[PDB]
RNA sequence: AGGAUGUUGGCUUAGAAGCAGCCAUCAUUUAAAGAAAGCGUAAUAGCUCACUGGUCGAGUCGGCCUGCGCGGAAGAUGUA
């Protein structure tokens, strides 16, 4: 599970998700997965999708990770009243915006990647789509 | 399937064979094994016979370069075709044999001299002796 | 009609022959040394295909091919078991000769039109056992 | 050889351009050289098929407007976010 | 039957019909392969 | 209608023959036919696919962008 390994605060407000992504357009693979949708993603559905896609290529050619969950996300335990202080820090999370790529794939076939996205996709609470890289 | 730039060179390399050969037989092949045409074709190149099974449209295109344009009417059907390039007749006799033989398909028109040859009386070609026959 | 590989002036056995046809309707000690008597001219411990033909009233014929491309390549390599992981790893050689002599016996047993042919055939075989053609 | 039809702008800014992305256009300019750069449309799908060769990038393009051709080569390409859309190209004089 | 609301062909006798508003998958091969969306 | 030859490819195994598994996946005759896509056998056999010739005779194929719909959709007094 991604994580920073340090942080200058531990607890974050809020905050808001407005706005179209910055890294739109594969930069370093040949194919992508680039989010059409906006919202969060956790530690754990990185990973998970990481692994759906890692076995689905049978561990071949290489694979980006272009979001990192810098984001922390605190809660509170059952049965406590609202006040006394921020919630703990329970997981992290990468703020989402439609047009992200999420992850990059080179090194396997199109039909392949096409494959392995799509049960990458499957795993992620946003909707997504394929790209390929283009000539700027 | 096939190209056109296929087509064309299948055709052009089956109209070559045309003009060096100078007794086609044609016949129906259709449900025989691949045993028998294999058995078929060792005596097609023992014998010095060029051996194709060609798309009717295909042997058309090859046909009216010269001069088996008679054949034309015997691309109905599936079609198989053997050129004896070298010595005349001999596929003629052997496809009869092989037909009789084989109570599958028929064979349909030969063709010699420019001049079509009728399914029955082909007996002609296959009772020609050899060149070598003459002394 | 049933089709088999037994060495030359050897027939008859259980495990081998026996059940396999005799489980048909053939005559065990007949094809034996019938067999045996037509393959008397055959090298010693060449492995031969027979192809036995049986019909309605048990009564048999068969014929005799040349012995197995796999067989004769490691017969040629001098070894007696092919490559457990042919082309991962290499189990020997045969030199473009040897590739053609099994190529004219085979030839008497191929398909192929020319003698280059049959060998790149008979080449086909040796590399799928992982004999190295040298 | 890729040869474009354009019309020049009537008018710029933000809700110009959308409209004109509504309709199926998208807004370009052209620059380059001595001359003053020059606002343009094209026709959204047509150029899109176009784009879609690597070679869109690389030769250069003839762009007829007011039946005058103008030599000139793709600079800068703004897609959609998104979608398999064109937002805006960067065409430098040749 | 399968009764589930993502209803695919599993193989290549499978065949998607509509019947009454309901997706169905028939299939000629593998009676397993029979599905209904619902 | 054909779907062949080396060949039951090599290894393994009691057997492993396209079809438990491992490795290789060449070459021939081909119109075409994978050292086999699925069923099948103790292993073969046997069915079928890929592919190709024939018949038919003018369209047929599958991606994108979008509009509106379908399923997904189970609660308690009574349609609600």
């Amino acid at each position: 599970m991604l994580q920073p390994k340090r942080t200058k605060f531990r607890k974050m407000h809020k905050g808001r998700n407005r706005g179209l992504a910055q890294g739109t357009d594969v930069s370093f693979g040949s194919f992508g997965l680039k989010a059409v949708g906006r919202g969060r993603l956790t530690a754990r559905q990185i990973e998970a999708a990481r692994r759906a896609m890692t076995r689905a290529v049978k561990r071949q050619g290489k694979i980006w990770i272009r979001v990192f969950p810098d984001k922390p996300i605190t809660e509170k335990p059952l049965a406590v009243r609202m006040g006394k202080g921020k919630g703990n820090v329970e997981y992290w999370v990468a703020l989402i915006q439609p047009g992200k790529v999420l992850y990059e794939m080179d090194g396997v076939p199109e039909e392949l990647a096409r494959e392995a996205f799509k049960l990458a996709a499957a795993k992620l609470p946003i909707k997504t789509t394929f790209v390929t890289k283009t000539v700027m | 399937a096939l190209n056109l730039q296929d087509k064309q060179a299948i055709v052009a390399e089956v109209s070559e064979v045309a003009k060096g050969a100078l007794s086609a037989v044609v016949a129906d092949s259709r449900g025989v094994t691949v045993d028998k045409m294999t058995e078929l074709r060792k005596a097609g190149r023992e014998a010095g016979v060029y051996m194709r099974v060609v798309r009717n449209t295909l042997l058309r295109r090859a046909v009216e370069g010269t001069p088996f344009e008679c054949l034309k009417d015997a691309f109905v059907g599936p079609t198989l075709i053997a050129y004896v390039t070298e010595h005349p007749g001999a596929a003629a006799r052997l496809f009869k044999e092989f037909a009789k033989a084989n109570a599958k398909f028929e064979v349909k028109a030969a063709a010699f001299e420019g001049e079509l040859i009728p399914a029955s009386q082909i007996d002609r070609l296959a009772t020609l002796p050899t060149y070598e026959e003459a002394i | 009609y049933v089709k088999l590989q037994v060495a030359a002036g050897m027939a008859n056995p259980s495990p081998p022959v026996g059940p396999a046809l005799g489980q048909q309707g053939v005559n065990i000690m007949e094809f034996c040394k019938a067999f045996n008597a037509k393959t008397d001219s055959i090298e010693k411990g060449l492995p031969i295909p027979v192809v036995i033909t049986v019909y309605a009233d048990r009564s048999f014929t068969f014929v005799t091919k040349t012995p197995p491309a796999a067989v004769l390549l490691k017969k040629a390599a001098g070894i007696k078991s092919g490559s457990g992981k042919p082309n991962k790893d290499k189990v020997g050689k045969i030199s473009r000769a040897q590739l053609q002599e099994i190529a004219q016996t085979k030839a008497a047993d191929m398909t192929g039109a020319d003698i280059e042919a049959m060998t790149r055939s008979i080449e086909g075989t040796a590399r799928s056992m992982g004999l190295v053609v040298e | 050889m890729f040869t474009i039809n354009a019309e020049v702008r009537k008018e710029q800014g933000k809700g110009a351009s959308r409209r004109l992305r509504a309709a199926n256009k998208f807004p370009a300019i052209i620059y380059g050289g001595k001359e003053a750069p020059l606002a343009i449309e094209l026709d959204h799908d047509k150029v899109m098929n176009m784009q879609a060769k690597a070679e869109f990038y690389s030769e250069v393009l003839t762009i007829v407007v007011d039946g005058k051709e103008i030599k000139v080569k793709a600079q800068d390409v703004q897609r959609h976010p998104y979608k398999p859309k064109l937002q805006h190209i960067d065409f430098v004089r040749a | 039957m399968k009764v589930r609301a993502s209803v695919k062909k599993l193989c290549r006798n499978c065949k998607i019909v509509k019947r009454d508003g309901v997706i169905r998958v028939i299939c000629s091969a593998e009676p397993k392969h029979k599905q209904r969306q619902g």
